[PDB]
């Protein structure tokens, strides 16, 4: 689909607040200000928190919680200068626009807004925030945000919680909603959920394209997110070997403290490689079994870099295929066969033995 | 010359900081509500009508109703269809709803409100359950083109004088900018309820000087 022709969309995380001031009276050409004004909202609740009284600049102003119909259904939707329309955050297609340009301000990019004319006026938030469950707490009402205004600029730790029949666009939204707040807060409060949260990890990567699909015009923000199973238990069974004097230690402590010895030892980490092993996607991939995904990695000045393959040459496919082979005299099968009896009988070892050559790329 | 945005950047990133600051000033309590404030000026607010009224322990019918249904004989002069039949009972209750209650109060608050709003529940359940005994036995008084108004009428002024009363009883709760949520979640729910008594009571209706009984027509209708 596309945005038909004359709408525009500001994205900006200061929205998921109405932004009263920055609407302006439409006119048609001619002059012909339309100072009636209709907002479509995703619930009456939205409502609640919307003063009339911002908007002097119009006479006529009117509110109602969108319904997506069947009838109007078109690529290009039902038009009608008469009035001003907006929607706010809407999480499905809309049927009707108002005069001139429509405009849209919303938080998240839906599929449905993928090519449209669109503006961000993105800025970096670097703080982070986290999730902690032990399994004292704060409890949230969920959804309601301003419920727990102040509350959650004084606590850095809180429940999240559902009834069942929320739809799974509602809960990504109220989600959405949270993260930003929490990086314009100044200290990483913790997150703790009552779900089973499979399906969460799935809207999760939902959460990534839509990401990319900022990154397409977006900030390159220094985002953090992770894999949420297959990262945090082989996580935590590897601080369980290492001796855990904080078993809630952020993982990038491990991350950073690996760091410290890349260039002096030139060569991946084991638990870097599985990171980007065994995530679904971003790794290896074992959705589609693709570690050929080999990380090239550099630094500054080098004249070389790092794959996870050892050292190579910049800007080359991993080895050329020619090569000063590992020529079969070496690593024949029979000289194989041989040494490993050698080793076998000077071990006195039954069984569970194989061996095989080294083998080298572009630099030996 | 520096064409590059790198400095409003910056500017941004200072202006962020402002935002939570702004957001919460935005989010504080109130002075007083507009609409509280309509009400108690409207109280007492024309010609003593609101003086007259002394009927009281919201849980009656005809209290002697037939004394002030004299002159409302007189009123029968005024085109009493502009009351309205229904009552906008969230719509008058809705700035009720805008406290707190963990702040400029005890938190006890609540149980009153909640109280108050059972007893109007039953108040017009009781008034829709003997209506039509209602329209019998003050038509005893005589019957009129719009004795249906008159009554309904007579039923919201009867309340409002203790709706009046309860809120100089509990006066100078601050508002919030906000409905308090579940409280507003169970006054809905609450006028759910009443519009399926509106829907309950079936009829059909019997069928200038109004600058001060319009106030109060108004009023009943919430408008502003």
């Amino acid at each position: 689909m596309e945005c038909p022709f004359q709408i525009q969309v500001c994205i900006s995380d200061r929205f998921f607040a109405f932004p009263h001031n920055l609407v302006e009276p439409q006119s048609d050409v001619g002059n012909k200000l339309i100072e009636n004004l209709i907002v479509y909202v995703p619930t009456d609740d939205d409502r609640l928190y919307i003063d009339k009284k911002q908007f002097p600049k119009f006479n006529s102003v009117l509110v109602y919680r969108h319904e997506h119909d069947v009838n109007i259904d078109s690529r290009s939707p039902k038009k009608t200068a008469s009035a001003t329309i907006v929607y706010w955050n809407p999480l499905v297609p809309i049927t009707e626009i108002g005069a001139g340009e429509t405009r849209v301000f919303s938080v998240l990019l839906t599929n449905n807004l993928f090519y449209c004319n669109t503006m961000i006026v993105h800025h970096e938030n670097p703080k982070c925030p986290i999730e902690f469950t032990y399994p004292n707490l704060r409890p949230i009402a969920c959804e309601i945000p301003l419920s727990h205004f102040k509350e959650l600029v004084e606590s850095n730790d809180f429940l999240l919680c559902f009834n069942l029949e929320t739809s799974t666009m509602v809960k990504i939204l109220s989600l959405k909603r949270i993260f930003c707040i929490f990086q314009y807060r100044k200290q990483p409060a913790r997150y703790v959920i009552n779900l089973p949260h499979e399906e969460i990890d799935n809207l999760y990567n939902k959460l990534n394209w839509e990401r990319t699909r900022r990154l397409m015009k977006g900030d390159v923000p220094s985002n953090c997110a992770t894999v949420n199973r297959s990262s945090l238990k082989y996580i935590k069974q590897a601080q369980s070997l290492l001796g855990i004097p904080d078993y809630s230690q952020t993982v990038v402590d491990f991350v950073k403290m690996f760091q410290k010895i890349i260039f002096p030892y030139q060569l991946v980490p084991n638990v870097i490689i599985k990171l980007n092993n065994f995530d679904q996607m971003v790794s290896s991939a074992p959705n589609k079994a693709e570690p050929y995904k080999k990380i090239r990695l550099f630094c500054k000045n080098d004249s070389i870099a790092i794959s996870s393959s050892g050292i190579v040459p910049i800007n080359m496919p991993d080895f050329s295929p020619p090569n000063t082979f590992d020529y079969s005299d070496y690593a024949n099968r029979t000289n194989i066969n041989f040494v490993t009896q050698r080793v076998l009988t000077d071990g006195g070892f039954s069984s569970g033995i194989t061996v095989t050559p080294v083998k080298y790329n572009y630099y030996l | 010359e520096d064409v590059d945005y790198e400095k409003e950047s910056k500017r941004r990133k200072l202006e962020d900081e402002d935002f939570l600051k702004l957001k919460a000033l935005e989010f504080s309590k109130d002075i007083v509500n507009e609409k509280l404030q309509k009400i108690i000026v409207v109280t007492d607010g024309m010609k003593r009508l609101y003086e007259y009224c002394n009927c009281k322990n919201s849980l009656e019918t005809l209290p002697s109703a037939a004394n002030y249904g004299s002159l409302l004989k007189r009123l029968n002069l005024y085109n009493l269809d502009h009351i309205e039949m229904n009552v906008n009972f969230y719509e008058l209750l809705f700035p009720l709803t805008l406290y707190n209650d963990n702040d400029n109060s005890d938190k006890t608050l609540s149980h009153q409100l909640v109280n108050y709003i059972f007893l109007a529940s039953n108040y017009f359940q009781n008034c829709a359950k003997n209506f039509n005994y209602m329209r019998e036995t003050f038509n005893v008084f005589g019957p009129f083109k719009q004795i249906d108004f008159m009554v309904m009428f007579v039923i919201k002024f009867n309340f409002l004088c203790d709706m009046r009363n309860f809120a100089k009883l509990i006066d100078e709760l601050v508002p919030n900018k906000q409905p308090n949520m579940r409280i507003h979640s169970v006054l809905v729910m609450r006028d759910k309820i009443v519009k399926l008594a509106f829907s309950n009571l079936q009829f059909q209706t019997f069928s200038r000087n109004t600058k001060h009984l319009q106030r109060l027509i108004m009023l009943m209708n919430a408008n502003y």
